[PDB]
């Protein structure tokens, strides 16, 4: 959930397996599409799933 | 010389294994191992003082323990170290012993009390000389080759490496409280004891001669031994009184490393025969030798390899 | 009481994760896939080595000795890149899924 | 750590010294004063 | 707030005698009190820190002691270079130390009386509409000593000036400066001035005056 | 080799400011917290402020809490005081002095380097000169107990008067004391010699009064 | 061959003990919570907190 008041802008953060971001956030009844493209990781292991 | 040791003591230091199994403060921990030497001569660092009496008097027959709150005298005659078998002791000097001793995983030190009590301290330690020459021998030989080696010296002084000793933290002892009719007595025995506890009497601070709180009870407070004359060794095992150490002293560590040779022995003659563009030796080791042989142009084609028994090759 | 072996040195690799052990005792070496099947294998390792271990898709758990066992996943790496010229992206999706990517082409 | 030249110096007498043990610092337990660590073994004595 | 607490004001010892400094605050502080040295004309300097290290450098005459929440300090064997004024301090383990006000110790000595001698004011003095009594206490022991001023055989005060001397660096003596400040109308409006001195050397009261 | 040293001082009015410093030498100064401690006359050690290695924890003497503030350049190894607002209660020798340790928080240590205190005077007055008065012996009363004379330094502001007898030549039976401060926010200060009153009327006595702050020197002369 | 020093812990019983960093060839420093340790006489530190 985020909060919101007046005329200003929110920061969420996302986690894909996609190399083209290409999705729609649906917030309180007003969708709105968003799209980047998306960069590969530098390390190849991790300790988290 | 024994003159830096005149305002040092001995002290009680944690040890892992008192050669029950279980673990204890003991005055004949260990505070290092060290194998520089390529002879096979261990170096061995001890809370012990050796030729050194409580009178500060020296005396090479003699070692000075940590006892309680006083130091003690025990013979030197009665000090030993063993590894996997008894080890040979070839000289000491305060905290450092030099000895040479049998292959194993373990190493241990101790000595006879003055109640005759035997103290001892266990640590791991893999011990497993280098290998000086091609061949692997457990004894020098009446005859052989000499090889150059690294070994101990029995110089006592000028060695440039010193070791820092400090004033000792607070000592706590349980033995000084006890409780007399709804009273504690604190016997201070001729040492300033420090007292302190969350009591609603209130009672905390120095004392040099008994002190009787007389509300308190003896399991609500502590008591420790605070005025110390003598400097001793900062050790790991010790906790530190302050951010920076007191009363800085220094002591040289004894027994610095030099460049000796070591005699090495040499393998008895193989019997040799021979074929066409073929050479055909029979190998009679008594102990572990090595092999190797190279082509003598572009393509040498080296190949070597251990034997430890009566062996027939052909190259 | 039992001792801990020390902290081996890890480095990373493309599915693959390297460590260098330093006993000083042999000590017991162990790992399992985390998937449906575990592929259970153990050495005992008596000096110095250098051990390579795979990592599936699952994901890789790893104990030695006495010590709390490691968990290791794979991330979405590559030597290539998504968009630019189509080797680069035939080269991106090769090394994610190799197996699809020669199926698909 | 682990290999040979973990610990550097361009000369003998040198102050100026490099190194790479790996060493880590470990809490205490069970009432002890001991400092417990973790640290590569050196490098030099596996070379040899 | 904690206050430290030492003795009242000084001590009096000879060469060779045992000497014993005691410090108390009003409060717990800390765990530990601190011991300086100084002399007149010099910065202080560290004599005994963690209520039981000597500070290097310090000779083996001076050591730490206690009794209870009582720091002491003491001296086993005073020597001529040893009188100075000693403190204490504590630090609260925090950057803001508290010292204490310091003792003094002294050249013990056999007591002696003063002599009186009594200056009128000069005829510069007057001319320039002002007066000024002098009275000297010269080499007496004793630093206690007690001096009133008379005008007209009546007590005046809280219009003078006292000052003292150090001790005597060869005869172990103090000197005492007492000034009475009068304006020159004032000071002409009396025929009498006399200075009453009274002194522990003294058998009785000595008052000395002028016209 | 180790040592400090002040720098800065001086005379000051009320209600303005003032900034001391001191260099380092002969240690490492990246080593040690640094302390403030000032010493008025007549006084024992008043600590003032202290700062501990790296600014970690500044503190102040609640008396110059709002109106002292401490910072050191480690780049220079010095240390800096500077005073705001300064009070005629202010007026004391300051001195700076070394810990034992980079942190303040440490009870077990003492203050064991200590530099040479400079003099800070805090007053709304001139640098006015002395005036000199001979003090004449009651010879006429005193004949028979040895004769005493003697000289008056009054109404000068700077502290360092300086009198002796004889232009040095009397040195023996000779007392001073300590200048008084006045209501006025001048100082005085008395002298006297003891000799045989035989000789009062064979040798004559001169007050040498120097006073550099003003350039001055005044010969008076004593007699009955 | 390498040498690794070890001085004695410093223990505070009733704060936190702090760090300073040196330039020594390789330092490392910590300060760890909780400790309660005991001595050949019994336990050193009064506070248990």
């Amino acid at each position: 959930e985020i909060e919101v008041e007046g005329n200003s802008q929110l920061q969420i953060s996302f986690s894909t397996a996609l190399a083209s971001a290409e999705f729609r956030v649906q917030v309180c009844s007003t969708q709105v599409h968003c799209a980047a493209e998306c960069h590969p990781p530098k390390d190849h292991i991790v300790n988290y799933p | 010389n024994f003159n830096v040791y005149k305002a040092t003591r001995p002290y009680l230091a944690h040890c892992p294994d008192c050669g029950e199994g279980h673990s204890c403060h003991s005055p004949v921990a260990l505070e290092r191992i060290r194998n520089e030497a390529t002879d096979g001569t261990l170096k061995i660092q001890v809370s012990l003082q050796i030729g050194i009496k409580t009178d500060d008097s020296h005396d090479w027959t003699k070692l000075r323990y940590m006892d309680n709150h006083m130091p003690a005298d025990a013979e030197r005659a009665g000090l030993f170290v063993r590894t996997s078998a008894p080890c040979t002791i070839t000289g000491t000097m305060g905290h450092f012993i030099l000895a040479r001793c049998p292959k194993g995983e373990t190493l241990t030190v101790g000595f006879t009390d003055s109640r005759k009590i035997s103290h001892s301290c266990t640590h791991p330690f893999h011990h497993d000389p280098p290998v000086i020459g091609r061949e692997k021998f457990h004894s020098r030989p009446q005859h052989g080759k000499e090889l150059p080696c690294s070994t101990y010296v029995q110089s006592t002084a000028a060695t440039t490496e010193e070791i820092e000793v400090h004033m000792p933290p607070d000592t706590p002892d349980r033995t000084l409280m006890s409780q007399q009719s709804g009273n504690v007595k604190i016997t201070v025995n001729g040492q300033t004891v420090r007292y302190k506890c969350n009591c609603g009497g209130s009672n905390e601070g120095l004392t040099t001669t008994d002190k009787v709180i007389n509300n308190c009870k003896v399991d609500q407070c502590h008591a420790a031994v605070t005025n110390h004359k003598k400097w001793q060794y900062n050790s790991p095992l010790v906790p530190r009184n302050a951010e920076l150490g007191d009363r800085k002293g220094k002591i040289h560590i004894p027994f610095p490393l030099a460049n000796v040779t070591c005699r090495v022995p040499k393998a008895r003659n193989p019997t040799v025969t021979y074929g066409k563009n073929q050479v055909i030796m029979l190998l009679y080791p008594d102990h572990p030798t090595l092999l190797s042989y190279r082509n003598m142009g572009e393509e040498p084609n080296y190949q070597e390899e251990w034997v430890m028994h009566k062996k027939e090759v052909v190259l | 009481r039992v001792p801990k072996a020390r902290n081996p040195t890890v480095t990373y690799g493309k599915n693959q994760v390297i460590m260098l052990l330093y006993p000083d005792h042999p000590t017991l070496l162990s790992y399992r896939n985390m998937g449906e099947e575990p592929n259970y294998q153990e050495e005992w390792v008596m000096h110095k080595k250098e051990v390579v271990l795979t990592v599936p898709t699952e994901g890789l758990e790893v104990t030695w000795g006495n010590n709390e066992p490691y968990k290791y996943w794979p991330q979405l790496s590559t030597n290539g890149t998504a968009h630019g010229h189509p080797h680069e992206i035939i080269l991106y999706y090769y090394e994610l899924y190799p197996t699809m990517t020669v199926v698909v082409v | 750590p682990g290999q040979f030249g973990d610990i550097q110096s361009r000369t003998p007498e040198s102050k100026d010294v490099y190194a790479n043990t790996q060493l880590v610092l470990q809490r205490p337990a069970a009432g002890t004063v001991h400092v417990p660590y973790s640290q590569a073994p050196s490098g030099f004595k596996y070379w040899l | 707030d904690i206050q430290l607490t030492q003795s009242p004001s000084s001590l009096s010892a000879s060469v060779g005698d045992r000497v014993t400094i005691t410090c108390r605050a009003s409060q717990r502080i800390s765990s530990y009190l601190n011991w300086y040295q100084q002399k007149p004309g010099k910065a202080p300097k560290l004599l005994i820190y963690g209520a039981f290290s000597l500070q290097s450098g310090v000779p083996s005459r001076f050591s730490g002691s206690g009794s209870g929440t009582d720091f002491t300090l003491t001296i086993s064997s005073l020597q001529p270079e040893d009188f100075a004024t000693y403190y204490c301090q504590q630090s609260y383990r925090t950057l803001t130390r508290t010292f204490g006000q310091g003792t003094k110790v002294e050249i013990k000595r056999t007591v002696a009386a003063p002599s009186v001698f009594i200056f009128p004011p000069s005829d510069e003095q007057l001319k320039s509409g002002t007066a000024s009594v002098v009275c000297l206490l010269n080499n007496f022991y004793p630093r206690e000593a007690k001096v009133q001023w008379k005008v007209d055989n009546a007590l005046q005060s809280g219009n003078s000036q006292e000052s003292v001397t150090e001790q005597d660096s060869k005869d172990s003596t103090y000197s005492l400066s007492s000034t009475l400040t009068l304006s020159k109308a004032d000071y002409e409006k009396h025929k009498v001035y006399a200075c009453e001195v009274t002194h522990q050397g003294l058998s009785s009261p000595v008052t000395k005056s002028f016209n | 080799e180790v040592q400090l040293v002040e720098s800065g001082g001086g005379l000051v009015q009320p209600g303005r400011s003032l900034r001391l410093s001191c260099a380092a030498s002969g240690f490492t100064f990246d080593d040690y917290a640094m302390h403030w401690v000032r010493q008025a006359p007549g006084k024992g050690l008043e600590w003032v402020s202290g700062i501990s290695w790296n600014s970690g924890s500044i503190g102040y003497a609640d008396s110059v809490k709002g109106r002292f503030t401490i910072s050191r350049d480690n780049a220079k190894n010095s240390l800096y005081l500077q005073m705001n607002s300064l009070r005629a209660e202010d007026t004391a020798l300051y001195y700076c002095a070394k810990d034992m340790g980079y942190s303040g928080n440490d009870d077990y240590y003492g203050m064991d380097v200590w530099g040479q205190g400079t003099t800070v005077t805090v007053s709304s007055a001139s640098t006015k000169g002395p005036s000199v008065f001979p003090l004449a012996p009651s010879s006429k009363s005193t004949s028979g107990g040895t004769a005493a004379l003697g000289c008056l330094v009054k109404d000068y502001f700077p502290e360092p008067v300086t009198v002796s007898w004889n232009s040095g030549a009397l040195t023996s039976g000779v007392h001073t004391f300590p200048a008084v401060l006045q209501s006025s926010g001048l100082y005085s200060l008395s002298s006297v010699v003891t000799v045989p009153s035989s000789s009062l009327g064979t040798q004559t006595y001169i007050c040498n009064v120097n006073h550099k702050p003003s350039n001055t020197k005044v010969d008076k002369r004593v007699e009955p | 061959e390498y040498k690794t020093v070890i001085p004695s812990p410093y223990v505070k019983c009733c704060g936190t003990a702090e760090c300073k960093d040196k330039n020594l060839p390789d330092y490392s420093c910590k300060v760890f919570t909780g400790v309660y340790p005991f001595m050949w006489g019994g336990a050193y530190c009064f506070c248990d907190a």
